């Protein structure tokens, strides 16, 4: 019955749990009912990039200011040397 | 700086200071790297001989922790216009490499397209310096900073008695008693994104300081990002 309503979207799979349904999202959809896109362009949250963001074929590509290397996840920027730019100083 | 407040330690580390023959600071700058300093072109004509002092945070007392560097070379924008102050940007290549440390660190240079959409569209920016604390007053003892709201070109231009070229932008308040001032010129205008500070403007000029109806004018660094990298790939 929980799934009688088929609350899932984008071809997700409803799976009634203990006392609540569940949606097992397809590739690229998320949220309780797979009603959200996991893919976001630079317009939304900077595409999740820590610094520079740009699209290339409808796909986000992050980059960092010199003195930084892009994290393996393709979003974060990691300061290579001791005093990276743009950061206030500690100690 | 008129209004605002004094920078806390290691808070405005990309602040350089051009000192004249009398070791009197006369302009600000922005540390771009261990060798290059961003400044205004017009500042290149307000001292017969100048050096660059970084790490300095109180001009009166020699706390230390600072350093004076000799300018190896000066790269001014070949289009600088003394009457309008257009193309008011410069880069000075130091003779000795700055040794980054607490209070001495560089500010990031953004990517052109991204800056215009993600930074220049922000509500405010940060300008700092040892300039004057009032139009008539004297230069401050310690390094100061100020959060200045970005102003729209139209409003900016309608308020100016001088032409506002596209190589310029406004920032500050209409009547709120806060703004940059003489001595802050050449200094940094920074915009923060996810806790990283990116060079967004150079203190160029203004009609007075904190004057009702008017704002401060800065050099749109985005128009010169390609120019800067060029300058920065020198001797
Ligand atoms: N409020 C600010 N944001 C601001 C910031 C830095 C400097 C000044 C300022 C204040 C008073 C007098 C002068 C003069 C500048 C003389 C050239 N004036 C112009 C005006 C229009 N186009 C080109 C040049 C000075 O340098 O002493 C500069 C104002
Ligand atoms: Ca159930
Ligand atoms: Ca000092």
């Amino acid at each position: 019955d929980q799934c009688e309503t088929s609350p899932c979207q984008n071809q997700g799979k409803c799976k009634d749990g203990l006392g609540e349904y569940t949606c097992t999202c397809l590739e690229g959809f998320e949220g309780k009912n797979c009603e959200l896109f996991t893919r976001k362009l630079c317009s939304l949250d900077n595409g999740d990039c820590d610094q520079f963001c740009h699209e290339e074929q409808n796909s986000v590509v992050c980059s960092c200011a010199r003195g930084y290397t892009l994290a393996d996840n393709g979003k974060a920027c990691i300061p290579t040397g001791p005093y990276p730019c743009g950061k206030q100083t500690l100690e | 700086i008129v209004g605002g407040q004094e920078c806390k330690d290691g808070e405005c580390p990309w602040q350089a200071l051009l000192i004249n023959e009398e070791n009197e600071g006369f302009c600000g700058g922005t540390i771009l790297s261990e060798f290059y300093i961003l400044t205004a072109a017009h500042c290149l004509y307000q001292a017969k001989r100048f050096k660059v002092r970084v790490g300095d945070r109180n001009t009166e007392q020699e706390e230390g922790g600072e350093a004076v560097h000799e300018v190896e070379v000066v790269i001014k924008h070949n289009r600088f216009t003394k009457e309008t102050y257009d193309f008011d940007i410069a880069v000075l290549r130091l003779k000795t490499p700055i040794t980054f440390r607490m209070n001495v660190a560089p500010a990031c240079l953004p990517e052109r397209d991204w800056a215009e959409s993600t930074l220049m569209t922000q509500k405010t920016g940060i300008v700092s310096g040892f300039g004057r604390t009032h139009e008539k007053g004297r230069q401050s003892t310690r390094l100061k900073m100020l959060e200045v709201p970005y102003v729209d070109r139209n409003s900016c231009k309608l308020s100016s008695s001088f032409i506002i070229t596209q190589n310029m932008f406004c920032a500050g308040y209409d009547t709120k008693q806060e703004d940059a001032c003489q001595g802050d010129s050449g200094g940094p205008h920074v915009t923060r994104f996810k806790d990283t500070y990116f060079v967004t403007g150079i203190v160029s000029w203004g009609e007075g300081c904190a004057r009702k109806g008017k704002y401060g004018i800065y050099t749109k660094v985005t128009a010169f990002l390609k120019w800067i990298d060029r300058s920065m790939k020198t001797r």
